[PDB]
């Protein structure tokens, strides 16, 4: 039977699904370690920019887990994504070890902009800025891509890059009580938060795993953006971004939580 | 560097 992970319920995705909003027709690029073929995922395509790993299959597990939060299929098995009918593209920019270069990430962002992706999920970061990365985020934004990125897991009061760049939407992590997870980076630039503790999702080997981190929070927001895009196909990346923020549930200080907890019901009503 | 598994530059 299919389970609905706590985080999917918390962001109120089922209410959106009841309106017929599932992310149908919306192209979402997952810039990560790959996405492995899985009975609870439909992968529409992708590309790899990691030397030595020509396929988009996932040798780490991280990308597959992130992908299932966005779009695990609505059926009789596994779990359920925020946007179960979104069109997932696997853009491999990190290797099986979990590391990548700024060059590979920038190639992924260029690919997303050149190939019509509307949302790009970046569950990755670095404590250091890179002009190359900044330019790539800005270029993708100008081509219509909503770039969604994780705030980081150091627990500090400043956020990682690329999330810290203006044109990336930065996502922090909450726990089961809507508290900021202790590891979740916060501070100037934080846009919004989403569940990032004990997140069950798809994992390679046709199985499921529960993981923690801002990497897991981020795809809740990427998924919510796809729901808004399906409802409002003429809306631009920045319009979608602001609408998600404006309809978020305030949790207190914008410094700790940004606009608050993403709410897919409010964002699609 | 990095958050958990993803790092990129220092
Ligand atoms: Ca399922
Ligand atoms: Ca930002």
């Amino acid at each position: 039977a299919q389970s609905v992970p706590w985080g999917i319920s918390r962001v109120q995705a089922p209410a959106a699904h009841n309106r017929g909003l599932t992310g149908s027709g919306v192209k979402v690029a997952v810039l990560d370690t790959g996405i492995s073929t899985h009975p609870d995922l439909n992968i529409r395509g992708g590309a790899s920019f990691v030397p030595g790993e020509p396929s988009t299959q996932d040798g780490n597990g991280h990308g597959t887990h992130v992908a299932g939060t966005i779009a695990a299929l609505n059926n009789s098995i596994g779990v359920l994504g925020v946007a179960p009918s979104a069109e997932l593209y696997a853009v491999k920019v990190l290797g099986a070890s979990g590391s990548g270069s700024v060059s590979s990430i920038a190639q992924g962002l260029e690919w997303a902009g050149n190939n019509g992706m509307h949302v790009a999920n970046l569950s990755l970061g670095s404590p250091s800025p890179s002009a190359t990365l900044e330019q790539a985020v800005n270029s993708a934004t100008s081509r219509g891509v909503l770039v969604v990125a994780a705030s980081g897991n150091s627990g500090a009061g400043s956020i990682s890059y690329p999330a810290r760049y203006a044109n990336a939407m930065a996502v922090g992590a909450t726990d089961q009580n809507n508290n900021r997870a202790s590891f979740s980076q916060y501070g100037a630039g934080l846009d919004i938060v989403a569940p990032g503790v004990n997140v069950q999702s798809t994992y390679p080997g046709s199985t499921y795993a529960s993981l923690n981190g801002t990497s897991m929070a981020t795809p809740h927001v990427a998924g919510a953006a796809a729901l808004v895009k399906q409802k409002n196909p003429s809306w631009s990346n920045v319009q979608i971004r602001n609408h998600l923020k404006n309809t978020a549930t305030s949790l207190g200080s914008t410094n700790l939580y940004g606009s608050g907890l993403v709410n897919a019901e409010a964002a699609t009503r | 560097v990095a958050l958990x598994p993803v790092a990129l530059x220092p």
